[PDB]
């Protein structure tokens, strides 16, 4: 894949400001970063900072702060501007603005949908009346949003797309894991929920309450996409919101590694004194699976990484695709090993990674462009090699797709065409369509 | 019963102008809005002063709050819920503050931006009205400041603005795609031919508006082109074609420009003036009004000049044009501020007249030149020489092979995804659609923008 294309600072970018340096260099960085994330309350006094400490934020925010204290005055809110190639993006939540600073290139639906997840975390360890009696605010949760915007500044498909990953496991080993997961029902559960590294592996549902997509990017940005679930290795008995189920509904979470990549079990009760009950779930649970031999198969499937682009596609010119089912509201993507040469340390991979995301990202700028009915995008960067990649936004899926330059339009239109046909051949493999009873 | 997207207000703010506290009102040199264009559309307080001023501070303050954060760069556009605000600045110093309030839907009003231009088309809208402005105003605003006065730069962006502003339509229209790079807009023909051997593509026509600037003193550019079509032999001979108010045509376009002794970027600003002229023949800038003795003649030389730039190889001249109309083409003639006194002008029409009524049917005859699965539209814009060919249609008034709805929605593609590519002022973005449009945009010093229909 083609190397040194677009920005040229993201190595570091990661890598947080110093408090030694003195202030003004400090600021220097700050304002050189490629990302930021800032939450302001309605007074503008700041509330949470990305990158650098509130008082180094201090005087940003009350600028901003008197910019939006205008535009409400003036009874227009703002939805962000645009200064060349860095772009501000607001979201207005209650008493909370959430604002989006980006230098990557990035449109005003993507940045809205990262702010909307920071929302929705924040909304998830606080009630919406509690949230609105606020206007502390951020207790525990500052890491979590830290770390959820690091994963977003690094390139996240699932909040680019509104979708989850999934393990691709056989249909009938897939429907066997939610035969045993549902048997151990303690007709006490609310949402079952099962994961291996970050893929969604098996829900059980009741019959009427249906588990929304939005919980499930709530609970994975929660857990996986931000790595909190790491450290609290053990029984976590975590509170939860759940908006789309109800927003005020103060519902709790058991998570519980699956260590007897990283296999978890997301279960969600509505009762505080459940989670002993919850606790006879697990083991039940584990000791079923450990029966069959089946944890050992999650455990192996989570280990490989994505499919192989070579495996899953013999013979192919693509280096890397992102396929994703509108209906089944998830996605996948074939392995990233191919785009980094088989020697690699972590910033080569995260370089590789960041630069991918950023070709999907500039493409689903494009696909999704209100005002703008587009079914087919397609672009080449010239790499003075070469890139190309191709974007397929039909109403029944939605495909990107990363070709060396020397393909052509047809040339890699076809592979897009044979990866979308492996695809809804192994939709049932890929994807959880249904759920439990 | 929706309301349109009229703009909400337009400013011209010098910063340096205003230091001091009671020195602020003069930032503003020129502020309109749809209360105040009122009364100029229909021709063609101590509170609002307080918003006027908060308006451009914070347009100031933006300026300055995103200058570190994007490292020698202002705030371009500002995106709200009811008001798209575009900020440009012209030149160094000089901003164009301009709100453009999007449709109001019903009182709780939904708001939508469905048919307005995009952000860069209005950018591209503005320094083209700046860009006539200095056209017929001094070099620079800077200059025009330090030569003329506040007041009477007041005075002219006032009158320059409110006409423009009454005439400008904030809505997609016309052929935005020609519009949005700016440039030369070459006629269907394109140019005359230069070389011999080319006579069905205009080498003779070429060849005697080419000795005409040697033949007759002051004469420096001669700049022609096609807006219509020839006239027909019925009773309303007139037909009313310098004026209409309406659009360029696709196939409306200059076909001849100047031998040089003109920069290019000047050559932009007079084929747009002659657009301008064409659009709004009587009403235009300068007031053109035909000559009683022969209608041939508009806006003669017998004072009123335009300022431009010329070729290094051949500088601001201040050139003094003359506009000879036929009733395809309409001939811009620069000439020199000095050497052709007014007071030969009577005589000197009769040889214009004598030098360019035997080039009406020739001339007609060669720009009549035309030089694929169902339908192509491509958009040749040369960036080194401005020059912008374009087959794409305009967008129909409210037969045309295109309808008001696709070619808004094709049309508000086009430009978007070269908005996406950084087209404006190899790179393939093939877009499809699913109505059957394909475009492919390439870049070439060519910004070529095939697009397929069906």
């Amino acid at each position: 894949l083609g190397l040194g294309e677009g920005m040229e600072g993201f190595e570091r970018e990661l890598d947080n400001i110093p408090d030694t340096l003195p202030d003004d260099e400090r600021l220097a960085l700050w304002k050189g970063k490629l990302k930021h994330y800032l939450i302001l309350s309605s007074a503008g006094k700041p509330i949470w900072s990305r990158h650098g400490d509130l008082s180094l934020v201090n005087s940003t925010m009350g600028v901003v702060q008197t910019i939006i204290s205008f535009y409400e005055g003036a009874r227009n809110p703002l939805l962000g501007f645009t200064a060349g190639k860095v772009r501000f993006v607001i979201l207005i939540k209650g008493p909370l603005y959430f604002v989006a600073i980006s230098r990557l290139r990035e449109s005003d639906a993507q940045l809205r949908a990262q702010l909307e997840a920071l929302y929705m975390q924040i909304l998830s360890t606080l009630t919406l009346p509690i949230l609105t009696n606020i206007f502390g605010p951020l207790q525990g949760t500052e890491s979590l949003l830290a770390s959820l915007a690091d994963s977003f500044t690094k390139g996240s498909p699932s909040t680019l797309l509104s979708a989850l990953e999934c393990l691709r496991l056989r249909k009938s080993q897939r429907q066997a894991i939610t035969n045993i997961f549902l048997k151990s029902r303690c007709e006490e559960l609310l949402y079952g929920l099962l994961v291996a590294g970050g893929k969604l592996v098996s829900v059980i549902r009741p019959r009427k309450h249906s588990l929304h997509p939005s919980d499930l990017q709530l609970i994975f940005n929660m857990l996986f996409e931000s790595g909190g679930i790491k450290g609290n290795g053990g029984e976590n008995w975590i509170p939860l919101c759940l908006p789309a189920f109800n927003n005020t509904g103060y519902l709790y979470m058991y998570v519980s590694f699956l260590d007897d990549d990283l296999t978890a079990l997301i279960l969600i009760s509505p009762s505080r004194e459940a989670f002993y009950a919850l606790q006879s779930m697990r083991t039940r649970l584990v000791s079923q699976l450990l029966s069959t031999g089946y944890l050992s198969l999650i455990r192996s499937t989570a280990l490989s990484g994505r499919p192989s682009i070579t495996s899953i596609l013999p013979k192919t010119p693509l280096l890397h695709f992102l396929y994703k089912s509108r209906p089944n509201v998830q996605w996948c993507m074939s392995s990233l090993s191919s785009l980094t040469p088989p020697g690699a340390t972590a910033t080569e991979t995260l370089l590789a990674r960041r630069k991918l995301m950023s070709v999907y990202e500039e493409l689903h700028a494009a696909l999704h462009a209100r005002h703008a009915h587009l079914r087919v995008v397609y672009s080449t960067a010239d790499e003075k090699e070469g890139l190309a990649c191709l974007g397929w936004s039909t109403p029944a899926f939605e495909v990107y797709c990363v070709a060396p330059g020397c393909v052509g339009r047809a040339g890699m239109a076809r592979e897009v065409n044979r990866v979308v046909q492996w695809a809804r051949r192994e939709e049932e493999r890929l994807f959880i369509l249904g759920g439990g009873v | 019963g929706i309301i349109p997207a009229q703009l909400g207000f337009l400013a011209i703010y010098n910063p340096a102008l205003g230091t001091t506290d009671e020195t602020l009102e003069d930032q503003i040199v020129y502020y309109a809005t749809a209360s105040t264009l009122s009364q100029a559309r229909r021709r063609h307080s101590k509170e609002e002063r307080h918003e006027r001023l908060r308006q451009i501070g914070l347009a100031q303050g933006m300026v300055e709050f995103a200058k570190s954060f994007s490292d020698g760069e202002p705030v371009d556009t500002i995106d709200t819920e009811k008001a798209r605000v575009i900020l440009v600045e012209v030149e160094e110093g000089w901003w164009i503050l301009a709100s453009i309030d999007l449709t109001r839907l019903p009182p709780a009003y939904e708001y939508s931006s469905r048919e307005v231009k995009p952000p860069s088309l209005l950018r591209a809208d503005l320094l083209r009205a700046y860009d006539l402005f200095l056209l017929h105003h001094g070099s620079s605003l800077s200059s025009l400041l330090a030569s003329q006065g506040r007041a009477q730069l007041v005075a002219s962006l006032t009158r320059f603005w409110d006409h423009f502003l009454a005439t400008w339509n904030v809505l997609l229209h016309g052929n935005p795609a020609c519009d949005v790079f700016g440039g030369i807009k070459l006629a269907a023909s394109g140019e005359l031919g230069i070389g011999v051997g080319e006579e069905e593509r205009g080498s003779g026509e070429r060849e005697v508006l080419e000795g005409l600037v040697e033949r007759v003193e002051g004469l420096v550019d001669v700049v022609v082109g096609r807006y219509g079509g020839p006239p027909s032999e019925k009773g309303p001979e007139e037909e009313q074609w310098l004026g209409l108010g309406g659009e360029v045509g696709e196939e409306d376009g200059a076909v001849f420009l100047g031998v040089g002794a003109l920069d290019r970027k000047s050559l932009r600003g007079v084929v747009q003036w002659m657009e301008e002229v064409y659009v709004w023949g009587e009403n235009a800038f300068g007031k053109p009004r035909r000559d009683l003795s022969t209608g041939h003649f508009l806006l003669g030389l017998s004072p009123k000049a335009i300022f431009v730039e010329l070729k290094p190889s051949y500088h601001t001249a201040r050139l003094r044009p003359v506009i000879y109309v036929s009733q395809p083409f309409i001939y811009i003639l620069l000439f020199s501020e000095i050497t052709p006194s007014p007071s030969t002008w009577p005589t000197l029409a009769e040889s214009l007249h004598a030098q360019l009524s035997p080039l009406q049917k020739p001339l007609l005859h060669s720009t009549s030149y035309r030089p694929t699965q169902h339908q192509i539209f491509d958009l040749v814009y040369d960036t080194e020489t401005l020059t912008l060919q374009s087959t794409i249609p305009n967008i129909p008034d409210p037969q045309s092979i295109w309808t008001r709805v696709e070619a808004l929605q094709t049309h508000a593609q086009i430009l978007a995804i070269l908005s996406s590519g950084r087209a404006i002022p190899e790179g393939e973005r093939t877009c499809k659609t699913a109505r059957g449009w394909w475009i492919v945009w390439t870049r070439v010093g060519h910004l070529r923008s095939v697009s397929s229909s069906h």
